[PDB]
């Protein structure tokens, strides 16, 4: 795919199969029919892998078509949680976090966080966000019949805290019975039982 | 006495009667064997890694007939001049498949 | 007699388990009814089949439907406002002479309420059939969907 | 006494075995088909297959609507299969291997019927 | 701040919540297991 | 017979029992005349 | 402003806790929280499906007769 | 003869019981039981994948590999596999070729 | 002999009792059987549930926080079906609109983009959003299942991290 | 003799009773090792 | 193990405020300015405190309903947590808390067998 003779069948080829291995491939030449063909293709499946590398392939020169594609995608799927950075939710505010305000919301700035879901130009912001605060990350945790702990007080103040609510007493203390007298009245029953067979015959 | 006995056939009987009207779909469904659950892994258990020349493959593949190449996380064939030596260095000379694995 | 014997132990095993049982039963009828009835979904869990609990007595006509286009779905009408459509038509209104008009709504929240609300209240207005046809609402409705 | 101690187990056998299992499975099933009988539909869609069920004196049946070829119909039709009163339909008793997924199906459709019990 | 309803206003009297967690709670009945097996040996050797 | 006379007033009395409590669930009669 | 970043962390049959004091004069505290175990005590309950079996059991007397 | 015949009766007894009492006797018991044993099923066959943190040889080019240490969860019901690497979920699906060829290579190549 | 036919009779009528208490829809005989089946099904998953829900109270505080609108209702693509989600504004869990005593209204979508599905989703919000679900210990309380362990589900980690 | 029977019989209760203590034992197992989990520190301090 | 150790909770607690009344008695001789509040610096905090008139145990100011007042300083010279400290025992010095079988119903614990404390590091010190 160093020249264009194989671009008008790779096209429908590639809409057939686009995490294809030889479609990536055709993509990798950077030309415009197979840019806009994928463009095409992530519009409706920008939740595929084939995707993420699309979006690897094209940005930064190329940034438009993942742009458009993304645009297309999110317009359509409103419900899709991965689309609430390019399109937020709330009905009279889906450019909020679009450009530099893209950092405001900091699982949209993450690194666990795929890139296609974000504009170029919130992209490229990404590595201007300034944060104050106390983080902790974890990259696993196998915790087994162990409990854990992982409180991280922020403030530079020494807080009056104090200590952890204990609940509320649900259970109530009901009168109980001596604990010896089931058996008592077992072996009891059980004599008086075999006494009276033992009369009888 | 034998009115015990023929009691107790009667009792048979009278049992017999009562699992045929009510319990027989159930003991129908009793000596055919259990319900079979697809296992989207199973026909990757004999898939293991072999090298051609500098060329990394995946064999025992049924329903791909022809040699797969093994693709990287960019979905590229992998190609690797040192691959026989990191195929055993990884697990040694003998073939490992899928199954040898999950079951390690 | 060792059979004599086993007979006994085992008899008196057996004995002995139901006094045991029911004198657990008698002093603790209360608390064990009151750890059922705060434990009542314990029982049996609503996901018998390996599949979430559903109330087959709330309808819902999207459990069924397979084709897309022939859900009713609220679409802008350009210049004009909100329409409900599908594949069999629009929702339409009677005219002055029991005709069919398409019934447009001011804003997308009056027509889904009008669309999937579950009073009977379906007209269909299909504009590529021969009584009422014409080429415009037919290409517009086949673009939309 | 032998015999009679056969009787003693088969009279408990019968009175506190077999028919205490027979006093279960009718109430639950009972309850079962009158809560389907209450949601007035012929047939209902049970992993995307319409199911119906019927009441014999061994318990509760389901089964499924076929057409002319015992291919399975499709919930998409589930009106027109309601008000259809001549629907071939097969039982979920017999085993049938030709049609893909049945033994999962009917056992969904058994599933879903203990929504109460 | 995250987990500020955690946290108790009023002092906490966490002797109290462990004596009643130690009241309410399953009792090993060892007195009586030690009654019963005593008696079941004495029982068994000396009676028997 | 004694053993006998006893095991059928007993069998007769169980099955009267099992009867009684069971007719509301075995008689299909209320199913088939609900349509 | 600071950051811990633990890495594959693993512990069993122990007790973890991780405080991000960056000496911030914050005390060393290994106060155990307590809280209300509203237990719920299993009773010794056999399932009552054993009844027949019992029955039965006693049936067997009638062998030693 | 009436030995032989007596065994038999008890025989046939106890079978029965058991049956009864161990197995399912209607619809509601044997939908129960079937759903613990496909949950069982399903549990075995996610388990089989290693859960806890594993290092494999991760080729993130054509000619170049890297060890890393990932971790999987594999999900039987809806035959998927998500690795974590470097931070990020990748979700495989078992019913993909490509998907198929781009998992295998990480899997065999644990340790 | 005499003894024999006497015992033989007293067998038969506890027989006939415990026929009496199996089949005659006591209230004894109904709370044992319930309490059994109750009994395992709480050591199985009463624990789990709890730590998980607190755990998941945990990271839905800290995902709230700073957060206006995460308290009302939108609805969330599942992939092949739609959910009216929200966070609870007191334990700080995932909440959905209930479908009559069920599980959440699951809004069922015939192809990848279905605009219909989307739409009745949105209905349920502005009308039926007076019956909710919360996923942990209320879905454990009132369904049997918590549906942290279930998947596909929109409580399971697996299907959030899908 | 008589006597043997009835401390046979007494010796089947004695032991049908430890069965169900060591029962009860067994099904509060959970409730234990909660228990244990929450108040392990507790074992050997003197005070709260 | 656990269940005999919060029970004998109690014996210990009794054990200890007897010993430590009667080395506060030992103590409390000739010396009459102990038997008035006074601000003490423990490093990280000060504390208004004195020796008990009736049982001669450790007594400071408490804070609210929970245990005595913590004036938390900032570094080791904190004027106005010192001024503060003598504010509250000119003011809020009509509600105390006293060491020993007090705190023990009050609060749960008597102080003693607790690191750091006021009880202890007071007695010790001292």
């Amino acid at each position: 795919y160093k020249t264009e003779h194989c671009d008008d069948f790779m096209t429908g080829f590639c809409r057939n199969d686009p995490g294809n291995p030889n479609c990536l491939e055709w993509l990798r030449a950077k030309r415009k029919p197979a840019m806009s063909t994928y463009s095409d293709i992530c519009s409706k499946h920008m939740d595929a892998r084939y995707c993420s590398e699309f979006i690897r392939i094209i940005r930064p020169d190329y940034f438009t078509f993942g742009d458009t594609a993304l645009y297309v995608f999110c317009n359509d799927h409103k419900g899709n949680r991965n689309c609430w950075c390019a399109n937020y939710p709330k009905s009279n505010s889906g450019d909020k976090y679009l450009g530099p305000r893209v950092c405001w919301l900091h699982e949209c700035t993450d690194e666990s966080r795929d890139r296609k879901w974000l504009y170029y130009n919130q992209d490229v912001q990404r590595t201007r966000c300034k944060y104050v605060g106390c983080t902790i990350n974890v990259n696993s945790l196998a915790l087994k019949n162990s409990q854990a702990e992982l409180t991280s007080n922020c403030t530079r103040t020494t807080s009056a805290v104090g200590d952890v609510h204990p609940g509320e007493p649900v259970v109530k203390d009901k009168i109980k019975l001596p604990t010896w007298l089931g058996a008592a009245i077992t072996l009891v029953v059980i004599s008086v039982i075999f006494y009276f067979i033992s009369i009888y015959s | 006495v034998y009115k015990h006995r023929l009691i107790v056939l009667f009792e048979v009987f009278v049992v017999f009667i009562l699992i045929y009207v009510f319990f027989r779909s159930e003991l129908n469904m009793f000596f055919m064997p259990k319900r079979k659950i697809p296992d989207p892994i199973d026909r990757l258990r004999r898939a293991n890694l072999a090298c051609e020349d500098d060329k990394l493959m995946i064999y025992g593949l049924p329903w791909m007939t022809t040699q797969t190449s093994a693709l990287s996380i960019n979905s590229k064939p992998i190609v690797y001049k040192d691959c026989a030596k990191l195929l055993r260095s990884i697990n040694g000379s003998q073939p490992v498949s899928l199954n040898d694995v999950l079951r390690r | 007699n060792s059979l004599s014997i086993f007979f006994i132990v085992v008899a008196t095993a057996a004995v002995c388990l139901l006094f045991i049982q029911g004198y657990s039963i008698y002093e603790n009828y209360g608390n064990i009814k009151e750890f059922n009835a705060t434990h009542a979904a314990f029982e049996y869990s609503k996901s018998i089949g390996g599949t979430p609990a559903l109330d087959r007595r709330v309808q819902d006509v999207n459990d069924t439907i397979s084709d897309v286009k022939q859900k009713w779905r609220c679409v802008v009408y350009p210049g004009n406002g909100f329409v409900s459509a599908s594949i069999f038509g629009f929702q339409a209104e009677v005219g002055p002479n029991n005709t069919r008009s398409i019934r447009k709504f001011n804003t997308m929240q009056q027509c889904i309420d009008f669309t999937f609300s579950d009073v009977i209240n379906i007209n269909i207005y299909n504009p590529c059939v021969v009584p009422n046809i014409n080429n415009a609402e037919c290409q517009f409705l086949k673009s939309v969907l | 006494m032998i015999t009679l101690f056969l009787i003693l187990c088969y009279f408990i056998l019968i009175f506190n075995i077999i028919v205490p299992a027979i006093s279960e499975k009718m109430r639950r099933e009972r309850a079962a088909y009158v809560n389907y009988k209450r949601l007035n539909k012929n047939f209902i869609c049970v992993d995307d297959r319409l199911f119906s069920y019927n009441f014999t004196t061994s318990g509760i049946k389901a089964k499924v609507a076929v057409d002319n070829k015992n291919v399975p119909i499709p919930c998409s039709k589930i009106n027109e299969v309601n008000n259809n009163k001549d629907v071939d339909t097969l039982y979920c008793d017999k085993d049938r291997d030709d049609i893909p997924g049945f033994a999962r199906s009917c056992y969904r459709a058994y599933s879903d019927l203990f929504f109460t019990t | 701040l995250s987990n500020s309803d955690r946290f108790s206003t009023v002092p906490v009297n966490r002797a109290k919540v462990v004596q009643h967690n130690i009241k309410h709670s399953f009792d090993l009945k060892l007195h009586l297991i030690s009654l019963l097996s005593l008696l079941v040996i004495w029982i068994l050797i000396v009676a028997i | 017979m004694l053993v006998v006379i006893m095991f059928f007033i007993a069998f007769a009395f169980c099955s009267w029992l099992s009867y009684s409590y069971l007719r509301p669930y075995i008689s299909t009669k209320e199913l088939n005349k609900s349509r | 402003d600071c950051t811990i970043s633990l890495g594959n962390v693993s512990i069993t049959d122990s007790k973890l806790d991780v405080n991000n004091v960056c000496d911030s004069k914050r005390v060393a505290t290994e106060n155990i929280a307590v809280r209300y175990l509203n237990q719920e005590i299993r009773y010794p309950i056999i399932d009552i499906k054993w009844l027949p079996i019992g029955l039965l059991a006693l049936a067997i007397l009638i062998l030693a007769f | 003869m009436a030995s032989l015949l007596y065994l038999i009766l008890f025989l046939l007894f106890v079978c029965i019981s058991y049956y009864f009492t161990y197995y399912p006797t209607n619809k509601l018991q044997a939908a129960v039981m079937e759903t613990d044993r496909e949950n069982a099923i399903i549990r075995q066959r996610n388990d089989e994948i290693p859960t806890r943190t594993l290092d494999t040889a991760i080729f993130t080019d054509a000619s170049t590999v890297a060890s890393a240490q990932i971790h999987l969860y594999y999900n039987s019901n809806i035959g998927k596999i998500i690795m974590s690497l470097n931070g990020k979920k990748h979700t495989f699906n078992l019913y993909d070729d490509n998907d198929i060829r781009t998992l295998l290579p990480i899997l065999l190549l644990s340790k | 002999k005499t003894s024999t036919l006497i015992f033989f009779v007293i067998i038969l009528a506890i027989s006939a009792l415990l026929l009496w208490f199996q089949t005659s829809d006591n209230p004894v005989f109904n709370e044992l059987t319930r309490y059994m089946r109750i009994k395992n099904t709480v050591n199985d998953w009463k624990s789990l549930t709890d730590s998980k829900t607190k755990l998941e109270s945990d990271r839905g505080r800290l995902l709230a926080a700073g957060k206006d609108d995460i308290f009302e209702f939108k609805c969330v693509d599942f992939g092949a079906y739609f959910i009216a989600m929200r966070l609870d504004k007191k334990t700080y869990l995932p909440q959905a609109i209930r479908r009559g005593t069920g599980d959440a209204w699951m809004v069922k979508k015939a192809a990848k983009v279905d605009p219909s599905a989307q739409q009745f989703c949105q209905y349920l919000i502005k009308h039926k959003s007076n019956n909710v679900i919360t996923c942990g210990n209320e879905m454990l309380n009132e369904l049997g299942y918590s549906g942290y362990f279930m998947s596909p589900h929109w409580c399971s980690d697996f299907s959030n991290m899908e």
